[PDB]
RNA sequence: UGCCUGGCGGCCGUAGCGCGGUGGUCCCACCUGACCCCAUGCCGAACUCAGAAGUGAAACGCCGUAGCGCCGAUGGUAGUGUGGGGUCUCCCCAUGCGAGAGUAGGGAACUGCCAGGCAU
RNA sequence: UCCUCCUAAAGAGUAACGGAGGAGCACGAAGGUUGGCUAAUCCUGGUCGGACAUCAGGAGGUUAGUGCAAUGGCAUAAGCCAGCUUGACUGCGAGCGUGACGGCGCGAGCAGGUGCGAAAGCAGGUCAUAGUGAUCCGGUGGUUCUGAAUGGAAGGGCCAUCGCUCAACGGAUAAAAGGUACUCCGGGGAUAACAGGCUGAUACCGCCCAAGAGUUCAUAUCGACGGCGGUGUUUGGCACCU
RNA sequence: UGUAACGGGGCUAAACCAUGCACCGAAGCUGCGGCAGCGACGCUUAUGCGUUGUUGGGUAGGGGAGCGUUCUGUAAGCCUG
RNA sequence: CCGACUUACCAACCCGAUGCAAACUGCGAAUACCGGAGAAUGUUAUCACGGGAGACACACGGCGGGUGCUAACGUCCGUCGUGAAGAGGGAAACAACCCAGACCGCCAGCUAAGGUCCCAAAGUCAUGGUUAAGUGGGAAACGAUGUGGGAAGGCCCAGAC
RNA sequence: UUUUGUAUAAUGGGUCAGCGACUUAUAUUCUGUAGCAAGGUUAACCGAAUAGGGGAGCCGAAGGGAAACCGAGUCUUAACU
């Protein structure tokens, strides 16, 4: 056969999940494409990657006109 | 693979050099960048040179 | 203070470990061995978690 | 404090289309002209400047309208955690959670700050 | 060896000689910044012009495009066009992710200097995930770091970098194909051939419906298209016994 | 190969369904007595002793404590014609 | 050149109705997973470091599947239970199924699964039904005035079968 | 004994008695115990001698860096919040 290939696992997925403390410069998600979108105190990496700017609580919540879902860090 | 590996050589007179690939059948002219020079702490011209 | 007794009646040989995790958190070790718990919420939760094998009086 | 207009939001279709009507004192838009500021891989169409003769035609705002899009119960169905059972490819019982689709129905947005014009 | 989906049981991970496809590159702009723009497809009209070139208007709303496979993204566009340029910088890095480890990956921010923009700012390569090779040995450049009495030097170190389809891709060596019925040893029924075991695709023997062959008439005898079993019975499947 | 598809004898219930009350049934649970491990607690600890919970199936394996055998010191001692 | 009509022919797009998908999603659970707070229970059961390992052939049963014939006491994963490494009672016998975890002794008691006519301990127990096949005590498509219960329907003393 | 699993119709043993398998030397790490303690300890050898002498050496109380070198700090870097 010609079906025997396959690649590793990238082990993505929600590393953080809502209201889970966390300090600066943690991982929260790591996605492929922008499956979830920066918000307030959250930046988004090289490979969009979404990390925490400061310490806080991690805020998960959908806004925008196309109903896209946000990362923000809660002040704390 | 045909794009092969070059050096930029820095034009400080210094030794540093930095590294990287060109094309060299469809881009026979030389490269030439201003690179930063960490031996003066300037950015200066560096020039293509052979990788040897 | 309005407590009731729990006993257990069938054994936990061959539960789940969360059952067994259970058991334990109410203090059940063996059949018909009865212990006497505060009525709480979390008490009637497990109670109700593991209710095929105890049996509760009030 | 009432109406209308402009800018920035909250919210992201109960907020969006379509049909009919309506608005120029102010605002906004189309409008007039282009040596100059600036611009077209050609073109003052766009972008830009200097202005107010004309019109709300287009666009845009407001009002009305259920032809759509959209939201949407209650009840039932499917699925399922735990324990048990059968005729065991698949189901049933006790208990807990409980859709999607569809039905009655809802629905022509609501709201905050500032400025201008018209009345009190 | 590496990448994408499913298998994968709604966090992560997860196997088979499971189902499908790709990679061993490319780019001095196809990277960075500032400013601007919106496709695919179809209809109507128009010289050569045609189903399909370029032009104008409309419908449509991303079904298009991304340097390439697939998946996830993308209108503030990550897609397309133009101006200026090298942040495809040097030393670092709070804190995480994923690995048994070697390692791999994301990262605000600090110091020096740089590009675009009036500026807030952005820029430590490319929309992201494949585009790859540890160590030893050896080559080139820089640096008194070291230098076997002393001063040099050779050699060695450090920094930058090169040479392996080492493709059996964590690489036994720089270097390697066959025969044994002339054989031989240590083991395994962990594993095949015989026979036994489970199952019955295949084999054999029945049964359900009845278009038709039988001059007419399905069922005297056969019976297409299809369906349901029995036996262990041929060739098998598995490797449970030796 | 022989009944050989209730384990058998046999059963018109001694089968099946629904309801109810008894009883049998294990090294499970309870009673009585005994041994040992680990934690609370107190004694005046012989550094382990009352009470008190609770534990005690077990291969590869890990930990702890012992019995017995030959020889050396104790030992020209002690037992034995 | 334009064309002419209709022809048991096929047929794009759109509209209405109806299905299918692991590699389809404008919807969408239960579970499971991460984090915070609280009470009770558990011999710290949790984590870190150091000394010593063994193991890297797994098996079956339930649930979710790939592959095979929706074959196998087949094979490969996830998760739990048991065996491995676990005795006792039941399923005749029967590592893996059900009930249940053996420190030792007793000629004591209560129950679980499973049973209560005899082997063989316990109901020839009570009330109301069903079966006539030894069905119970092995199986399908299909065939049949077997027989028990329930709600309707068509013909009928203008006479039903 | 080996196994997922053996009464197994898988291996071994006819039986009895005797013998038969984690030892020894030298280094290294950890645990317990004894001595001394910022110190501990000697090896060959001398010695009539398991005493005593012998401190040659080793480990420890300081590390960072490849190294010169610096030092409760050091390395990177022109320099580190």
């Amino acid at each position: 056969t010609r079906n025997g290939r396959d690649s590793e696992a990238k082990r993505l997925g929600v590393k953080r999940f809502g209201g889970e403390s966390v300090l600066a410069g943690s991982i929260i998600v790591r996605q492929r494409g922008t499956k979830f979108h920066a918000g307030a105190n959250v930046g988004c990496g090289r490979d969009h990657t979404l990390f925490a700017k400061a310490d806080g609580k991690v805020k998960f919540e959908v806004k925008g006109p196309k109903n896209r879902k946000f990362i923000s860090i809660e002040a704390e | 693979g045909i794009r092969e590996k070059i050096k930029l050589v820095s034009s400080a007179g210094t030794g540093h050099f930095y590294t990287t690939t060109k094309n060299k059948r469809t881009k026979p002219e030389k490269l030439e960048l201003k690179k930063f020079d960490p031996v003066v702490r300037q950015h200066v011209i560096y020039k293509e040179a052979k990788i040897k | 203070a309005k407590t009731i007794k729990i006993t257990q009646t069938r054994s936990a040989i061959g539960r789940l470990p969360k059952h067994k995790a259970t058991l334990l958190g109410l203090g059940l070790r063996r059949i018909g061995h009865t212990v006497e718990r505060e009525d709480t919420p979390a008490i009637r939760g497990m109670i109700n978690a593991v209710s095929f094998m105890v049996k509760v009086e009030e």
